[PDB]
RNA sequence: CGAUGUCGGCUCAUCACAUCCUGGGGCUGAAGUAGGUCCCAAGGGUAUGGCUGUUCGCCAUUUAAAGUGGUACGCGAGCUGGGUUUAGAACGUCGUGAGACAGUUCGGUCCCUAUCUGCCGUGGGCGCUGGAGAACUGAGGGGGGCUGCUCCUAGUACGAGAGGACCGGAGUGGACGCAUCACUGGUGUUCGGGUUGUCAUGCCAAUGGCACUGCCCGGUAGCUAAAUGCGGAAGAGAUAAGUGCUGAAAGCAUCUAAGCACGAAACUUGCCCCGAGAUGAGUUCUCCCUGACUCCUUGAGAGUCCUGAAGGAACGUUGAAGACGACGACGUUGAUAGGCCGGGUGUGUAAGCGCAGCGAUGCGUUGAGCUAACCGGUACUAAUGAACCGUGAGGCUUAACCU
RNA sequence: AAUUCCUUGUCGGGUAAGUUCCGACCUGCACGAAUGGCGUAAUGAUGGCCAGGCUGUCUCCACCCGAGACUCAGUGAAAU
RNA sequence: ACACAGGUGGUCAGGUAGAGAAUACCAAGGCGCUUGAGAGAACUCGGGUGAAGGAACUAGGCAAAAUGGUGCCGUAACUUC
RNA sequence: AGGACCGAACCGACUAAUGUCGAAAAAUUAGCGGAUGACUUGUGGCUGGGGGUGAAAGGCCAAUCAAACCGGGAGAUAGCU
């Protein structure tokens, strides 16, 4: 337990280098409607692979 | 699977009714005996007319065990009681004239050919 | 797999008589006195049966002289010569381990006879 | 030399005298040679083999070309074996299980089963501390890991909790039982590393 | 280490986990479509699809089993009468998963589960 | 002294050699067996119990041995708190008394989520000079090194007898390690059954809920040890202690000063693992990119239209892989998972009805029904067309050199 | 001996083995008669020792069931 | 000090089993405890089961395990009867 | 009849584990003692700091006790840091 003496801005930074989260960069396009969504996920309106799923 | 503090019923008629293993012989840090291994015994209960009195330290051979004896074929022979035959420390050989109950084939290691002849089964 | 199942099916002796648990079985067993080759008997009540094809087995309990003996036989072993059935028990359990705790009159079982 | 082969469980062979010898069933298909490495090019003499069969898509171009060089079909994975001076093989040659017909004992190498992050009790056979008799939050822990001021440090190669298994290991001098030429099997006495389906690099016993 | 094992614990005890599938399987058959967490949807398949097979052979013992499971005579009535003969030609795969993003209050990966018909 | 937790035990160790065992030797008041001492040797091994807080010690029984020490009399941010040092009380003793006494006796809170170093695991980044995917090489590092007893040589050598070998060889043990789950078993709150109380589905019957899985009996896969395989090696190099050969200095002599040999579990290899971040960044193999333009301080400059490859990542189904990353299998040109079908297994004769009975119940249909992770199949459901990052023939200086 | 220093006194019992325990011996360092002496049934979350039963306390750990630990989203400390 | 698993006096006392206001399951009536979702490592916590042995553990059977109800039969030394 | 027996309420606090920047400035969980009396408890009184009260531990007297707490002498004094 307990730090003997405080770490720096640098160390604190060096630890956080990996905390940066990645983007999706992989948006789909629905065949019929042409709406953007995640791969293997349904659309906002309710489509999946050019067919109506949920009203 | 016999070890220090294991109590044993006695197969032969030397005198002892119940005995206790005080040591397993034949190596350092040796955990268990069984099958037909030598152990050191103390007599915790003896009959009045027997050859050996109570609280006497002597050697013995484990003839029956509850955990049992494995064969070469994959079969196993178990029993319903851990049992041993008493021996004469330096002389070896069984003290009792007769042996009650069965005894396994893996006991057939010469020196014990006296023990197998007296036993009724196996 | 098929590769294993092919290796198991060739070894299995194809003439094992059917017996249930609670049957008074008399197993014949090959024993060897150095040079000799004898057939020992081992009559007793069947307590448990393990079916795994080639890896099958069964427990025979025999209350011999003095104390009880319990012998697990590997059904497809060449040491097991033959497995004759004397009686068939009217028990309604696969494993009869409660018979270890019983002796004499309590240990005896009803006859099937159907 | 040695052969590659998939582990296919275990069985037991009943010998006529009585003994039920426990055997591992190793399928050893036609191990076909992709490259013959030698002292002119490589600085050592060896053969690279393959076995099984990838689907016509999962193999990439760099790997698929490597197979066209020899002319063999794209077998799944690739392995190498060092030649023992005298023996010499050709590219596109199909080695069979018959190489183990003459030998008695074999070293089987494989990938041991993955136990994961194992503790010191499991991994290094550490003794658990007293389960009661006062004990507080330290039953299965390692206990001490060093001295004091003197090293002022834990020594390297200290036995600690970590990744157990999923490592290449060799069980040496396993006695061969049967060499099924027709079914392409190699029955060996005992148990070999890895689970059913894992790849086994079998070879003759170095400890002769 | 859980090698070769099956069944998701889902941060619950056994009797609870068996109940929440008994409720959710009942709910799926009634409404014919459900929004739930992607693993709950996945593990609902293991429970529901065996009820649809049991529902094909309409008799008594099967009704009593299908009532021993579910524990709702309505769901046992919607099985056998409707969903039994409707999934007669189809050999397995009576249910279908469709991922629908994430839950607002906790970011759980949601997923619609429904019967392969809705007509 | 604005605190460096003091004995003993447990867990975990690690080094020294002044070696307890195992290995190699000299002398011996060494016939052999067994010693005695001394020399080299630190590779590996080195009790379990009774008593006491004990360390130690004595005692019982093992063992080849039960080594001596260092490591804050190793190790309390790892555990214990029996002892010693708080407050209570008592005994003896000392004190007129308050109280006091390595004199004794009974009872008496052991805190800390780890920043850094270190250590065991496991990844992301960039590098290794076109990119990519594979297969190696090995610098270097780590692992492993225990040993009994039985028989054979041989009742041989040796010895008056009794006793009893070296040197070799074989077998089977213990301990320890590695692997595995074929067997024997354990486990198995996801499989089957019995059954107590009570509540429920209208009720009977049949189910289910709750009672620690309500209590039990069995048990599939998995994981597993007490279960079953395997291991320490022979081999070589250089030696330690020692034994020698030839041979001076020193007509001889003497193992050495030239020259030449032997010689141990030590040392270097051999056996297993990791391992080119080995920046000294090695090799082999295959794969992929062969288009334009302007711009100025003409530079490995900076640009612009186009092209986007090999391949990777991402996403999905997932795994005998896994904390998370990662690692492996599969994505419709498909058995990756779920289902479904058929087994196998398990439990042990379901339900309904029928009959015998006053009733409980008994049969009968019936080895039935129900069967988790098993096995073999099967595209029925879900794994989507695409996007995405990754480019455009890869410096300079020489040398060997092909036209 | 809650008192004994020399001390693990000496002998006996129990145990394979007992610095503890129980019985006795007096050599009471330094017991002793209402700061009570010696007995003593009953009683005790009392101190010491032995036996049976029972047990994962242990030989020697194994698996299983939940709650955290671990990952994702939200909120978000502390000693130093 | 808190929407803090603490403390706080009196009254009302349904069913089944039970000696019972114990306990189990329920009724009336009330609640699911103001972070969830995954995964199913070590390790900790609370539990379950355990082959053979059975106090060998340890300062000490600490902790667990075990015994357990009602009726009847029977029940020793010692005793202040 | 009983400072009788077993055992809930109630009162206690022997053991263990958990907790030890806790859920809690003394608690939780499983066992544990008393439970018709020297019992326990509600409401209101009385006793005051060298004073009280104390089946006596130097215990308790508002989370404070070998002499409370608050204000004052008061910036006590300090050969000490
Ligand atoms: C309160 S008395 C403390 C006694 C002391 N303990 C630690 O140092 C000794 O030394
Ligand atoms: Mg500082
Ligand atoms: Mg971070
Ligand atoms: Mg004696
Ligand atoms: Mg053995
Ligand atoms: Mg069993
Ligand atoms: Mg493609
Ligand atoms: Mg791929
Ligand atoms: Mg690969
Ligand atoms: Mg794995
Ligand atoms: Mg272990
Ligand atoms: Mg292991
Ligand atoms: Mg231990
Ligand atoms: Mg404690
Ligand atoms: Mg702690
Ligand atoms: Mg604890
Ligand atoms: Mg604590
Ligand atoms: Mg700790
Ligand atoms: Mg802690
Ligand atoms: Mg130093
Ligand atoms: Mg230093
Ligand atoms: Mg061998
Ligand atoms: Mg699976
Ligand atoms: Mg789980
Ligand atoms: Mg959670
Ligand atoms: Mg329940
Ligand atoms: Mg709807
Ligand atoms: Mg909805
Ligand atoms: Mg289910
Ligand atoms: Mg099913
Ligand atoms: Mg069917
Ligand atoms: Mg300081
Ligand atoms: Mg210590
Ligand atoms: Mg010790
Ligand atoms: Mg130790
Ligand atoms: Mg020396
Ligand atoms: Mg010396
Ligand atoms: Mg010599
Ligand atoms: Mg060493
Ligand atoms: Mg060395
Ligand atoms: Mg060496
Ligand atoms: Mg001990
Ligand atoms: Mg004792
Ligand atoms: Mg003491
Ligand atoms: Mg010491
Ligand atoms: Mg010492
Ligand atoms: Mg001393
Ligand atoms: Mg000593
Ligand atoms: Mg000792
Ligand atoms: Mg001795
Ligand atoms: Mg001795
Ligand atoms: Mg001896
Ligand atoms: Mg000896
Ligand atoms: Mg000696
Ligand atoms: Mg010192
Ligand atoms: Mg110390
Ligand atoms: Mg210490
Ligand atoms: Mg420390
Ligand atoms: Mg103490
Ligand atoms: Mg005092
Ligand atoms: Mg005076
Ligand atoms: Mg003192
Ligand atoms: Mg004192
Ligand atoms: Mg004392
Ligand atoms: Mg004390
Ligand atoms: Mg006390
Ligand atoms: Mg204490
Ligand atoms: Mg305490
Ligand atoms: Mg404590
Ligand atoms: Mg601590
Ligand atoms: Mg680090
Ligand atoms: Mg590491
Ligand atoms: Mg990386
Ligand atoms: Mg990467
Ligand atoms: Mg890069
Ligand atoms: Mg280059
Ligand atoms: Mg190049
Ligand atoms: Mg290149
Ligand atoms: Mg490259
Ligand atoms: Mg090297
Ligand atoms: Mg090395
Ligand atoms: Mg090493
Ligand atoms: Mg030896
Ligand atoms: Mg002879
Ligand atoms: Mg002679
Ligand atoms: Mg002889
Ligand atoms: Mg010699
Ligand atoms: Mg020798
Ligand atoms: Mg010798
Ligand atoms: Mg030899
Ligand atoms: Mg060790
Ligand atoms: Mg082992
Ligand atoms: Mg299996
Ligand atoms: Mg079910
Ligand atoms: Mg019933
Ligand atoms: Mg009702
Ligand atoms: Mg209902
Ligand atoms: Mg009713
Ligand atoms: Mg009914
Ligand atoms: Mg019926
Ligand atoms: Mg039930
Ligand atoms: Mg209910
Ligand atoms: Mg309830
Ligand atoms: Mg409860
Ligand atoms: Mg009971
Ligand atoms: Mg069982
Ligand atoms: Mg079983
Ligand atoms: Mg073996
Ligand atoms: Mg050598
Ligand atoms: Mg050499
Ligand atoms: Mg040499
Ligand atoms: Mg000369
Ligand atoms: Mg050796
Ligand atoms: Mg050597
Ligand atoms: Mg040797
Ligand atoms: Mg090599
Ligand atoms: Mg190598
Ligand atoms: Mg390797
Ligand atoms: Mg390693
Ligand atoms: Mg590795
Ligand atoms: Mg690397
Ligand atoms: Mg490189
Ligand atoms: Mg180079
Ligand atoms: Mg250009
Ligand atoms: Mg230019
Ligand atoms: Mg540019
Ligand atoms: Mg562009
Ligand atoms: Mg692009
Ligand atoms: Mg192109
Ligand atoms: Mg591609
Ligand atoms: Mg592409
Ligand atoms: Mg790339
Ligand atoms: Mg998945
Ligand atoms: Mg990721
Ligand atoms: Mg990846
Ligand atoms: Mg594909
Ligand atoms: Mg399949
Ligand atoms: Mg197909
Ligand atoms: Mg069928
Ligand atoms: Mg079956
Ligand atoms: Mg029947
Ligand atoms: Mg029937
Ligand atoms: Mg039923
Ligand atoms: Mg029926
Ligand atoms: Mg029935
Ligand atoms: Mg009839
Ligand atoms: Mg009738
Ligand atoms: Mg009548
Ligand atoms: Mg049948
Ligand atoms: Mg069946
Ligand atoms: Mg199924
Ligand atoms: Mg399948
Ligand atoms: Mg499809
Ligand atoms: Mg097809
Ligand atoms: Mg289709
Ligand atoms: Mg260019
Ligand atoms: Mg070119
Ligand atoms: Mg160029
Ligand atoms: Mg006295
Ligand atoms: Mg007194
Ligand atoms: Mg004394
Ligand atoms: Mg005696
Ligand atoms: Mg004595
Ligand atoms: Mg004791
Ligand atoms: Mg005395
Ligand atoms: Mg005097
Ligand atoms: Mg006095
Ligand atoms: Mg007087
Ligand atoms: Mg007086
Ligand atoms: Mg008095
Ligand atoms: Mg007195
Ligand atoms: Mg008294
Ligand atoms: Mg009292
Ligand atoms: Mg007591
Ligand atoms: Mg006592
Ligand atoms: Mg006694
Ligand atoms: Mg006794
Ligand atoms: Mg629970
Ligand atoms: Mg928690
Ligand atoms: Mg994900
Ligand atoms: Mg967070
Ligand atoms: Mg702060
Ligand atoms: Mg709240
Ligand atoms: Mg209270
Ligand atoms: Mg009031
Ligand atoms: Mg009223
Ligand atoms: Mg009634
Ligand atoms: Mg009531
Ligand atoms: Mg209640
Ligand atoms: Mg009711
Ligand atoms: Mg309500
Ligand atoms: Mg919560
Ligand atoms: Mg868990
Ligand atoms: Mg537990
Ligand atoms: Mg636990
Ligand atoms: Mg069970
Ligand atoms: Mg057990
Ligand atoms: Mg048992
Ligand atoms: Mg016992
Ligand atoms: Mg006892
Ligand atoms: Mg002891
Ligand atoms: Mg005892
Ligand atoms: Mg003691
Ligand atoms: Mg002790
Ligand atoms: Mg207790
Ligand atoms: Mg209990
Ligand atoms: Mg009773
Ligand atoms: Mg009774
Ligand atoms: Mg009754
Ligand atoms: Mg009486
Ligand atoms: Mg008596
Ligand atoms: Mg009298
Ligand atoms: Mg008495
Ligand atoms: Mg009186
Ligand atoms: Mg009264
Ligand atoms: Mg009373
Ligand atoms: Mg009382
Ligand atoms: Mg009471
Ligand atoms: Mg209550
Ligand atoms: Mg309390
Ligand atoms: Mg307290
Ligand atoms: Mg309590
Ligand atoms: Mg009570
Ligand atoms: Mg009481
Ligand atoms: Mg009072
Ligand atoms: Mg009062
Ligand atoms: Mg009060
Ligand atoms: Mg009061
Ligand atoms: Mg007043
Ligand atoms: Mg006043
Ligand atoms: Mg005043
Ligand atoms: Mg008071
Ligand atoms: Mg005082
Ligand atoms: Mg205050
Ligand atoms: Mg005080
Ligand atoms: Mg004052
Ligand atoms: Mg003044
Ligand atoms: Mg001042």
């Amino acid at each position: 337990a307990v730090q003997q003496n405080k770490p720096t801005r640098s160390k604190r930074g060096m630890r956080r280098s990996h905390d940066a989260l990645t983007a999706v960069t992989s948006l789909s396009v629905d065949k019929t409607s042409g709406e953007k969504h995640l791969r293997h996920h349904i659309t906002a309106d309710g489509y999946y692979r050019g067919r109506k799923v949920i009203a | 699977m016999i070890q220090e503090q294991t109590m044993l019923n006695v197969a032969d008629n030397s005198g002892a009714r119940r005995v206790m293993c005080i040591k397993v012989l034949g190596g350092s840090h040796r955990r268990y005996a069984g099958v037909g291994d030598i152990i050191k015994i103390t007599i915790k209960e003896a009959i009045p007319r027997g050859k050996v009195k109570k609280g006497d330290v002597l050697k013995a051979v484990v003839v029956r065990t509850k955990k049992g004896v494995r064969r070469p074929d994959g079969s196993v022979i178990r029993f319903d009681g851990n049992a041993c035959v008493l021996l004469n420390n330096n002389s070896e050989q069984p003290i009792g004239t007769r042996i009650f109950g069965p005894v396994t084939r893996e006991l057939r290691s010469e020196k014990f050919m006296k023990i197998i002849s007296l036993a009724p089964e196996v | 797999s098929n590769i294993i199942k092919q290796l198991e099916q060739e070894q299995m002796k194809q003439d094992v008589p059917s017996f249930r648990p609670g049957d008074t079985v008399e197993v014949k067993v090959w024993v060897v006195e150095g040079s000799k080759k004898r057939l020992q008997a081992f009559e007793g009540v069947v307590i448990a049966i393990r079916n795994r094809g080639l890896h099958s087995a069964f427990t025979v309990r025999k209350i011999s002289n003095g104390e009880g003996v319990e012998r697990v036989f590997q059904t497809h072993s060449p040491v097991v010569d033959s497995i004759s059935v004397k009686r068939r028990g009217a028990v309604r359990k696969a494993k009869l381990y409660y018979l270890r705790e019983r002796t004499g009159k309590a240990a005896r079982i009803k006859e099937r006879l159907n | 030399i040695g052969l590659v082969g998939k582990k296919v469980g275990m069985t037991r062979i009943f010998t006529e005298d009585g003994v039920s010898i426990p055997v591992t069933v190793i399928e050893v298909e036609a191990n076909r040679v992709t490259q013959v490495k030698d002292l002119a090019n490589d600085g050592y003499r060896a053969i690279q083999v393959t076995t099984g069969a990838k689907k016509a898509n999962r193999v990439t171009k760099p790997e698929a070309g490597h197979f066209a060089k020899a002319g063999v079909e794209a077998g799944r994975g690739l392995w190498e074996f060092r030649l023992a001076e005298g023996e010499e093989f050709t590219v596109g040659q199909s080695i069979s299980v018959e190489l183990f017909a003459d030998v008695k004992k074999v070293d089987v190498t494989g990938t041991s089963k993955g136990k994961g992050f194992a503790g010191t009790v499991k991994r290094w056979n550490f003794r658990t501390q007293d389960a009661t008799h006062g004990n507080s939050l330290s039953h299965r822990v390692p206990g001490s890991i060093g001295q004091n001021q003197t090293p002022g440090k834990v020594f390297k190669g200290k036995k600690m909790a970590g990744q157990m298994g999923n490592e290449r290991v060799t069980v040496q001098s396993l006695d061969v039982v049967r060499v099924d030429a027709e079914r392409n099997l190699l029955l060996v006495k005992g148990a070999v590393p890895g689970a059913t389906g894992s790849d086994l690099i079998v070879k003759p016993a170095v400890k002769a | 280490m859980r090698h070769r094992k099956s069944g998701r614990q889902l941060n619950r005890n056994s009797s609870h986990r068996q109940a929440m599938f008994r409720n959710m399987a009942g709910s799926l058959v009634r409404h014919e479509i459900i929004k739930t967490t992607l693993p709950k949807a996945k593990e609902l398949r293991r429970v529901v699809e065996p009820l649809i097979t049991l529902a094909k052979t309409d008799s008594v013992a099967n009704r009593r089993l299908a009532f021993a499971r579910t524990r709702d005579n309505e769901i046992v009535a919607k099985l056998f009468n409707e969903l039994g003969p409707r999934f007669a030609s189809r050999a397995g795969g009576y249910t279908r998963i469709l991922k629908c993003g994430f839950r607002a209050g906790d970011n759980a990966p949601m997923a619609y589960i429904e019967l392969v018909d809705r007509s």
